[PDB]
């Protein structure tokens, strides 16, 4: 009820798309292991979508070239990098952080298929010298500016 | 007082945070919280009242703590929402992209999805990890505060974000926020702790 207004003013969720929205988050949590068991080593990560015409969608991501899934309601996605990649690169840098001025914060994101880095707008240069030191591949990083700061 | 998620609680006079969840050990009645919100002995206060003292706490490396308080306190299975409330009916985590709020005494209660999991976050006083980020706003003084998802599954509670000089990242779109969390399985595991339901 009074969500139903929070939802509809922060996330343009309507009360007509709520029943679809359900239907997506739940399937994305009951579904989440059995999509990373088949697309084994080449899963690249899952996430729940908005389409542009407002109603929701599972996304799951793969590096090989599997182009469907046997579950229902999941949408693949063929991506250059694994999971597996993306996130030997995030431990990289956490470890590089380990032995930062400007740097906000770093975490894969299957959805872009890389692993994001948040720098204050003004120090994508910070980043730079970050992700270098890191050893990470810069392929498979991206360096995002982000108002404020942490 | 009565323990409920968002509401505003003092720490050792000095400072200000929102309470997460209320919890329970055993017999011992509690609430969970961010670790940067205090110190271990740490007293709390609701309303000018001593209500507990911090238990526990980890903070950087993690951002989590709970409190202890006395039999005197009232626990309820809520999460502050405008003049109502939202049941907590457990803690399934949900996925990415999957519609989330969070209630603090600043901002209230506000919604968003979770945009990423695991995050490292470059804190000044040292990197925090595994945190998750979703785009609902925040502000200085949610912090602790609760996360929690439309269906009443309680995801954790309130770390940072980055925040503009009014205090609060609500000024920018939703697509340029990060408003992170602490996830809230861990720190229940971590102590032990039964998160109150209803
Ligand atoms: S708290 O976890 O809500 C939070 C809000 C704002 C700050 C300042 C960030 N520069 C820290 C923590």
């Amino acid at each position: 009820p009074q969500l139903k207004f929070a939802m509809q003013r922060d996330l343009g969720i309507f009360p007509t798309q709520l029943p679809q929205y359900l239907q997506t988050e739940k399937l994305a949590r009951t579904q989440a292991a059995a999509i990373e068991r088949e697309f084994g080593a080449q899963f690249a990560g899952s996430w729940i979508e908005r389409n542009e015409d407002g109603s929701f969608k599972l996304v799951a991501a793969t590096s090989g070239a599997r182009k469907s899934s046997t579950l229902g309601g999941v949408e693949v996605r063929n991506v250059r990098y694994s999971l597996k990649q993306l996130q030997s690169a995030m431990e990289q840098l956490d470890a590089g952080a380990n032995a930062l001025d400007g740097v906000q914060s770093w975490y894969v994101d299957p959805r872009s298929n890389a692993v994001v880095v948040k720098v204050d707008d003004g120090a994508t240069d910070a980043g730079v010298d970050f992700v270098a030191l890191s050893g990470a591949d810069s392929a498979q990083v991206r360096i995002e500016s982000s108002p404020g700061k942490l | 007082a009565n323990i409920v998620g968002g509401i505003e609680y003092s720490i050792n006079n000095a400072s200000l945070c929102s309470v997460g969840f209320s919890v329970t050990r055993g017999a011992t009645k509690g609430f969970v919280t961010a670790g940067h919100c205090g110190t271990v002995n740490a007293t709390a206060r609701i309303g000018g009242a001593v209500v507990g003292t911090f238990a526990a706490r980890v903070f950087p490396g993690n951002d989590r703590a709970w409190v202890s308080l006395t039999s005197a306190q009232t626990l309820l299975p809520r999460v502050a929402n405008g003049s109502s409330f939202v049941t907590v009916r457990g803690s399934t985590e949900a996925a990415v992209g999957a519609a989330v709020c969070r209630s603090g005494r600043t901002t209230g209660y506000q919604c968003g999805t979770i945009t990423a999991k695991n995050v490292t976050a470059n804190y000044a006083e040292g990197a925090v990890r595994g945190l998750t980020q979703g785009n609902a706003c925040m502000g200085r003084g949610d912090s602790g505060g609760s996360w929690i998802t439309s269906a009443g599954q309680a995801q954790g509670v309130a770390s940072g974000g980055n925040v503009q000089s009014n205090g609060n990242n609500c000024g920018i779109p939703a697509s340029q926020r990060s408003s992170l969390f602490e996830r809230l399985q861990p720190i229940l595991s971590q102590y032990g702790l039964s998160l109150v339901t209803g």
